[PDB]
């Protein structure tokens, strides 16, 4: 009874709903702004896009609601639908690429002197820089600017949590990635008279090794048939047109190879490491298969009386077999064994040296985990 | 002059949801058109589209008439949309998507009470394009539309020209072309027995198609195609003896590529509209092309396998090379080529014939339509 | 005049929409439902959804709404905005993919007694099942129930109005047929609960599907595939001298419907239909390849065809004779008997299991023709 | 009549009750909230991602002791309806798999009892995040895990109190539902000084797998492996098909390039496990390293791959010579070698074939533990 | 205090929002338009769809919002949110494609006079030209009107505010790079009616694309295939023997370059690309075609390659003669004279047709790279 009928009508005789908890042009409302992520379910590592889940817990006073016998005194914590605070039209300068999912519009924890807590979880279209850098071992960092799309800070302060909090705080365990650290900075870039966003590190590591795999085989499978096909020579020089069959196929192979690369980087592509040199891997095996098609080629050949008839015999088939027999003398084997064993060293030695870069890559740039 | 006490005496008065309509038994008088802006997507094997048309809507209402304060202080009014009698316009048979932007804009109220207004509107629609709209002659695409409201007895629609166009801001990035546009104003009377007529909008659009850009992507390949088969052909005469498998490679390679046409196209007729006439020479040149194709072989498959001391022993000698020599006769008796020559002019003229055959005839379809 | 303010005021202040006309304990509001279906724009056999459109007729009755010379006098039927109207909440059990769309903001008619109706002509996406056996020769009949959604038996009851067919107005552009469309009325009590449930309009379409696009080229190849099989039997008996060449048909023939068979998956999962179909492309097809299995295996099949001066005459003429009776071996392997059986012993089987194909493909239309 | 225009301006539900304020008799435990889940339907599976799109009859009761009413109310109709906005409605948040808004399980019509009870049920299209993790797949394929209640309220403002999971599970989905539990609770956290919100706890344990792409993927292996198999038969029924077995090499790789191909598209669609994708790779492989062997072991071999009496013996010279040339082949020929090959092929077939359906059931006896 | 609540809500009784600020009948509103395109998220030159980053700089005034010092004494320059403003109904003419994205609820700042800017953070769907245009090394201007959209010239006029480049703030990550970009005013009256009608601001975008990479995988296939084909010239004349091995490649490649062309014409389709772009692969490619053809059937081109005891010695010998002639007829069919003229006829060809193709290559190349 104590005046409440009275000052419960009184504030709400008095109370403004789309007012600023604030007196004037100064120190503002410090509202606390502070996210305990969810998880994330989809990263488009390929146009920097990300969807991710997290509670906007936001919190500052309204000592416009402070409340008496009661309301404060009955009962310290009331619930009470937002929709009569300033919201931070949040928008993030690089991400933010779409609206807010149960960001506004949702009740709020309104504590006895004024205390507001709003715990909302939502999900989020952003889109930070995880750009074509996402997938080097050294890969790289992200600034995720949070901030809202109408106000300017003069008339409230934002205020951060940690900033070590981190973001594998809640990181997807689906994720074919993973996390070393989230930076937290708080931000007013001055090209804008308005005070504005926070910049959010993302030190990124995503490492899904699944396919390279049976890639790796392709390149030394392909191998197979390809020092085959370079041992084939010495092995079954008739190999000759076989040879070729060989090529055909293994060009349509590489190529069909050359069709899910790009549509598989289509949706996930980053720096060319693995396909820079691959590519040349492969334009190795390429034209190395195709040279050795032209060692193949090389070779304009390959690719009284009575005894006198005896005498036109004994000179019919000798004679000839010179002739083919200087086709030997023509397609000896001293270049197959000299490049298949060029075979073993543009091989060997391209191929440890990918393995090497491939080696170099995964072991070297993989401590600026920072 | 009475300004403010007019738009206060009248908006008393003010009726919102009742028609401007004199008495009741003769209607007012509707007037509208539609100029089209934007033919955003033909999807002709579903008979659907989205256009952004310029709905100009009109009509009397003198209920606002007004006096020096506002007619003769401005002849122009813009008043807002939810402030006077609006037609709920769509399509008969193509409306399949209520409008957007179609509604809700501002209309205007000159001052002898003479209303105008044109929001812009996409919307989806349905019109012919029924197993037809693919030729050369086309198929009228007919949309009537009209107030799905209220019927003709108390609402009269108006329009103009049923002569003169569709073309007016037909899109140039279109894969087709309109050639006239013809409207009516009608009744309201169908097939499924409705009375009480509500007056709509009839709209034509004969229109063309078929800017082939895979016609010589067809043209030039099956000419290609059609002399590697006569070089199937021709070339058997010029071609050795290791040949008759070097065709067959061929046929393996002429339909690895034929079929996969066959995959290629068919994907196109199905995103986009169908017709069976211009497929059945297709299809069909084609399956001549792989029946003499396959004839062939069966023609290089036809043929039975082209598929003292001393005189004792010279005797028998003689006879190997007389004995062998039969053989060898064998091999003549067989593979004298009179079915093989004449097969490549076979296909030859039958070549000729299959192509004025679709040639000539698709002379006639472009011609016939011309 | 004749009490103008005084009956549409009145009107107003003691009537309520939210409220539905219950007329004592019993019969519930008797609610008259019907599907009038013209246009079915858009449906998918795969997915089993269907977006058409029905004017819901609907007719009940609200004594509050029958009147005197103030409102019936004034012009006998009066059409009242439907706002004054309690709408159910209808929907389709096992469907309801979609919002009906047109019903709001629509028209409602009033009678001088009570009768009213409003058939709005609703178009929404549904969800009915087709399942694999939605397409066959034989049919299915896609169950579609229809009622009331959160309203029990308690205070709202609807009931058929007439039987009317699908192919009134179905598809002449579908990819299918129907056959017939029967629909009848029921209320559904649960053993769940004592109480007396909604009631509900039970649709049931039947009508056979498939075009014969895909018919036409899976025999084609078939035929084709079974002509190069055909001359796989044939060409050792006519040209056996490419029995590797045959090998090279293999690779081609196999790879080839190896390929199409992913056509199938793509087509099938592409668009719907009971498995037993594929079935007979089954052990048919595997049948041409365990016939290739038997036959180029069996085509392989054979070991290798898969004075003194008198003296040397006669070491000779020795060396001569052993390799004459020699080749006569290879030839003692290709008899050239057995390949005539081979095509023929599978040519009659193949035009028995092709006969068997064609059987139950031919029985089981023989039963769906019907 | 009986007081009944007085008695619901009394309640004037929006203006006499309180709908900004939930009845629980003031600050104390709780107003006893009750949730009810019933699954009428799951529409769309993505085991990869973990989330699911399913249909819940969000089934809720909670007594508004405003909401009692009396003879022209209560029992002038022991039953009647009132919007969501006229209804206090529980904040249901769907915990872990709400990670997309609630639809038409949204401000709908309740049902009214007469001793202030009330009821709203509505239907839910949602989308959840399951715990598929890269462990459902495995046989068991896990638990998916869910908790639904009044987000909003906590231990002193609501107590949500507690049906199988394949009451309503899609007959079109590609796995299988083996059972459903359900149970309640209440919660406090280390952060939170004091207990709240109850909710609805509800494990889904499931499985999938089908029975078709083991019949086509397995179909084309022996199918393909007879080739292979063949392969080595072959060599002996006529070897000579040198540059044709070639071709088949050619022709059987294209094959098993693209048909693993096909794998990681599906595979993508869905998170496959490394112990069941390498018996499928690893297999092939084991033909593919044959076709390899193939290559070599089907063209592995070096070559296999007086006067009068004067010229006469001139010839029976370069007659036995060219025999040596001809012989100096079938020396490499090894043909007392070809029956062991094949014999060892189909040793080491039935080692690894039988290993794989070995392993196959050595993981197929310890689940059916 | 001062006036405090006197002050408040007198300004909000008398004052109508939906007003607009007409000033006696003349100069309209005088309001004007100022786009900064902040940045922009992404484009389809192909649908001609951008989704653009625009800070909309819109001014005007309202004489009605002066103050004295009971408002603007208050505190000078102050911010008071849209609602209570007339928003011109700003519309991109041929573009507009969709709504403007944050245009609504925002705030405006209203000066100690009046003078008022609203300028909320939008981002867009745009709709430019790129025609089929503008993927060329060429070209196109991306027209863009701006204007009001449902007011006149009499009602009121919208005018540009500055020049700024477009590729101030262009997509780095656009697969398309910029030349210039100017916009310039202009008021369009129309023939049609004698009325003085809209202003507008009309934007060019001159950018020419087309990303690098593509450029490197495309032309290295072709000198690829290039050398195979230069093989292909090479391969017979210095080694006929494996006429039908290159049969293989023939096959192998033109099945290459047909696979390559349902992926280019996709890129074809995925971006719209000036079609005088694919007669280069036209001809190009298909001399790959007419060139094999020729080359291969003439590969092909030749009729089979692609005392008494005395006597008996001269019989004998005399039939290893004749045939020893027929030996030399066959090779007086394959030639290596004119092979090697092909060779060169050809090659000089290619070298022509390749320098050709290098020509408008390098052409509008010398035009572009300007």
């Amino acid at each position: 009874s104590v005046m409440e009928d009275t000052l419960l009508s009184v504030l709400f005789e008095n109370y403004n709903p789309k007012v600023r908890p604030s007196q004037t042009v100064g120190d503002k409302v410090t509202v606390r702004v502070g996210l305990t992520l969810t998880s994330l379910l989809i990263l488009n590592e390929k146009n920097e896009e990300m969807t991710t889940s997290v509670f906007l817990n936001l919190a500052w006073t309204d000592y416009r609601l402070q409340w008496d016998p009661a309301a404060y005194e009955g009962i310290k914590d009331l619930s009470i639908p937002s929709d009569d605070v300033w919201q931070p039209d949040i928008v993030l300068m690089n991400n933010n690429d779409g609206s807010f999912e149960i960001t506004l519009h949702v009740n709020v924890l309104v504590q006895h002197t004024g205390a507001v807590s709003w715990h909302p979880s939502a999900i989020y279209r952003s889109s930070c820089t995880i750009k074509v850098m996402y997938f080097p071992f050294d890969w790289q960092n992200c600034t995720m600017v949070f901030k809202s799309y109408t106000y300017d800070t003069s008339e409230v302060i934002l205020q951060h949590a940690l900033d070590a909090m981190i973001n594998q705080d809640a990181f997807t365990e689906n994720g074919q990635w993973s996390i070393e650290h989230k930076p937290s900075r708080k931000n007013w870039r001055s090209d804008d008279p308005s005070y504005e966003d926070v910049t959010f590190y993302l030190i990124i590591q995503r490492k899904p090794l699944f396919y390279i795999v049976y890639t790796i085989v392709p390149c030394i499978l392909i191998s197979i048939l390809a020092i085959l096909v370079f041992y084939l020579p010495p092995d079954a020089g008739e190999k000759m047109s076989l040879s070729i069959s060989a090529l055909l196929a293994l060009t349509v192979f590489l190529l069909l190879l050359a069709d899910k690369v790009p549509e598989t980087s289509l949706s996930v592509p980053i720096i060319i490491s693995y396909l820079m040199f691959i590519m040349i891997l492969v334009a190795f095996s390429v034209i190395l298969s195709v040279v050795v098609l032209n060692l193949h080629h090389r070779s304009p050949n390959t690719h009284e009386a009575v005894e006198a008839i005896k005498y036109i015999a004994e000179q019919l088939e000798s004679a000839s077999e010179f002739d083919d027999l200087k086709k030997d003398w023509q397609y000896v084997a001293m270049v197959a064994d000299r490049l298949f064993l060029y075979i073993f060293i543009t091989m060997c030695s391209i191929g440890t040296f990918s393995i090497f870069l491939d080696a170099s890559h995964n072991v070297p740039p993989d401590n600026p985990f920072a | 002059n009475e300004e403010g006490r007019l738009i206060e005496k009248l908006l008393g008065d003010y009726d919102k949801r009742i028609k401007p309509a004199k008495t009741l038994d003769h209607v007012i008088d509707v007037t509208l058109k539609l100029t089209l802006t934007n033919l955003i997507s033909l999807n002709e094997k579903e008979e659907a589209l989205t256009t952004n048309v310029w709905i100009e809507i009109q009509w009397n209402d003198y209920r606002l008439s007004w006096n020096t304060s506002e007619y003769e202080g401005i002849d122009l009014v813009r008043i807002p949309s939810e402030l006077l009698w609006l037609p709920d316009v769509v399509l008969e048979n193509n409306v399949d998507g209520q409008f957007e932007v179609a509604y809700y804009a501002n209309v205007l109220v000159y001052n002898d009470g003479s209303m105008y207004w044109l929001p812009p509107a996409i919307y989806r629609s349905t019109c012919p394009i029924a197993v037809t709209y693919f030729p050369f002659d086309w198929q009228n695409c007919s949309l009537v539309f009209r107030s799905q409201t209220y019927n003709a007895h108390e609402v009269n629609l108006q329009l103009s020209a049923e002569e003169g166009i569709d073309p007016e801001d037909f899109t140039e990035n279109g894969e087709w072309t309109i050639r006239h546009r013809p409207a009516k104003k009608n009744y309201n009377w169908q097939l499924t027995k409705d009375d009480i007529d509500f007056q709509e909008i009839i709209f034509f659009l004969i229109i063309q198609r078929k800017p082939l850009f895979y016609i010589i992507n067809i043209i030039a390949p099956c000419v290609l195609i059609s002399s590697l088969v006569v070089l199937v052909y021709f070339l058997p005469a010029q071609a050795g003896g290791q040949k008759c498998t070097l065709s067959i490679s061929v046929l393996l390679a002429q339909t690895i590529f034929l079929f996969l046409i066959a995959q290629k196209v068919p994907e196109t007729s199905l995103n986009v509209p169908l017709i069976g006439k211009y497929l059945i020479f297709v299809m069909f040149v084609s399956l001549v092309i792989v029946t003499n194709c396959v004839i062939v072989l069966n023609v290089s498959l036809r043929t039975p396998n082209t598929h003292s001391c001393v005189e004792a022993c010279n005797f028998i000698a003689k006879s190997t090379k007389e004995q062998n020599d039969s053989g060898s006769e064998n091999e003549n008796w067989v593979l004298i080529g009179k079915v093989i020559d004449k097969a490549c002019f076979w296909i030859a003229l039958l070549l000729f014939s299959l192509g004025t055959l679709a040639i000539f005839l698709t002379g006639h379809l472009n011609q016939v339509p011309e | 005049s004749e009490h103008e303010t005084r009956l549409v005021a009145n009107l107003l202040e003691n009537y309520n929409k939210v409220i539905r006309p219950v007329e004592h304990h019993t019969h519930f509001v008797d609610i008259t439902v019907g599907l009038q279906l013209i246009q079915l724009i858009n449906v998918d056999e795969v997915n089993q959804i269907v977006e058409t459109n029905v004017r819901l007729r609907q007719q009940w009755i609200d004594v509050r709404l029958r009147w005197n010379p103030a409102d019936y006098g004034g012009i006998k039927k009066i059409r009242l905005p439907s706002d004054d109207v309690w709408l159910p909440d209808l929907v389709l059990y096992n469907n309801a993919d979609g919002d009906f769309a047109i019903v709001h903001m629509t028209k409602l008619l009033l009678d001088y007694t009570g009768k009213i109706m409003w058939t709005p002509p609703a178009i929404f996406k549904s969800y009915c099942e087709i399942i694999v056996t939605h397409f066959p020769f034989d049919q299915q009949n896609c169950t579609m129930k229809l009622g009331i959604w959160t309203y029990d038996g308690t205070k709202v009851s609807i009931s058929p109005e007439s039987d009317r067919p699908d192919l009134s107005t179905f598809m002449e552009s579908g990819e299918w047929v129907m056959k017939d469309y029967r629909g009848w009325k029921h209320w559904v009590y649960y053993t769940c609960c004592p109480d007396t449930p909604y009631l509900d309009i039970t649709y049931h379409f039947i009508m056979q599907r498939i075009p014969l696009y895909f018919v036409v080229n899976v025999i084609i190849p078939c035929l084709l595939f079974s002509f190069l099989t055909v001359l796989v039997f044939y060409l050792p008996t006519d040209s056996g001298e490419k029995m590797t060449l045959s090998i090279s048909v293999l690779l081609s023939l196999t790879v080839f419907l190896l390929v199409i068979v992913e056509l199938i998956p793509s087509t099938s999962s592409a668009v719907p239909l009971i498995g037993k179909y594929m079935l007979f492309t089954m052990i048919f097809v595997i049948s041409s390849i365990i016939v290739t299995v038997v036959v180029i295996n069996t085509h392989h099949r054979s070991p290798s065809t898969h004075s003194a001066i008198e003296g040397v005459k006669y070491i000779a003429e020795h060396m001569k004779s052993d390799e004459e009776s020699s080749n006569a071996a290879e030839e003692w392997k290709y008899v050239a008997m057995v390949i005539d059986h081979i095509l023929l012993c599978v040519f009659m089987l193949i035009c028995i299991i092709g006969t068997v194909s064609v059987f139950a493909g031919r029985l089981i239309e023989l039963s769906q023709e019907g | 009549v009986n007081e009944e225009e007085r008695l619901i301006n009394d309640l004037l539900i929006v203006n006499k009750y309180n709908k900004h304020v939930r009845p629980v008799k003031h600050n104390n435990e709780v107003v006893n909230i009750a949730l009810s889940l019933t699954l009428s339907n799951l529409i769309s599976l993505k085991e990869t991602d973990e989330t699911l799109t399913t249909n819940v009859w969000m089934d809720h009761a909670w007594y508004d002791h405003r909401l009692t009413w009396n003879a022209s109310e209560y029992s002038d109709i022991s039953i009647l309806r009132l919007r969501p906005e006229l209804i206090w409605i529980p904040d249901i948040v769907l915990q872990n798999n709400n990670d997309g808004q609630y639809n038409v399980a949204y401000f709908c019509n309740v049902l009214v009892r007469p001793n202030g009870y009330v009821t709203w049920l509505p239907p839910a299209i949602f989308r959840s995040s399951c715990p598929i993790n890269v462990l459902y797949f495995p046989f068991d394929w896990q638990n998916c895990s869910l908790k639904f209640t009044a987000l909003n309220y906590n231990a002193n403002e609501i107590s949500m109190d507690l049906i199988i999971d394949p009451e309503a599970f899609t007959e079109n989905g590609e796995w299988e539902i083996i059972h459903k539990p359900a149970k309640k609770n209440i919660y406090g956290d280390k952060f939170p000084n004091g207990t709240n919100y109850q909710d609805v706890t509800f494990y889904l344990i499931i499985r999938r797998k089908p029975l078709f792409y083991v019949i086509n993927f397995i179909t084309p292996c022996v199918l393909i492996s007879f080739l292979a198999a063949l392969a080595f038969y072959l060599p002996a029924e006529s070897g000579e098909k040198m540059s044709t077995a070639i071709c088949v090499l050619l022709a059987q790789a294209v094959f098993l390039l693209l048909t693993s191909q096909r794998l990681p598209e599906t595979a993508l669609a869905v998170p496959l496990i490394g112990k069941y994708l390498m018996f499928i790779m690893s297999l092939v492989t084991g033909v593919v390293v044959n076709c390899g062997i193939v290559l070599n072991f089907h063209f592995r071999t070096p070559s296999t791959h007086s006067g009068i009496d004067s010229t006469n013996y001139i010839v029976k010279q370069i007659k036995e010579k060219n025999a040596y040339d001809e012989e100096v082949g079938n020396w490499n020929l090894v043909g007392q070698t070809i029956d062991r090959l094949s014999m060892f092929i189909i040793t080491p077939v039935m080692v690894l074939g039988t290993i794989f359906i070995f392993v196959m059931g050595n993981f197929n006896r310890p689940p059916a533990k």
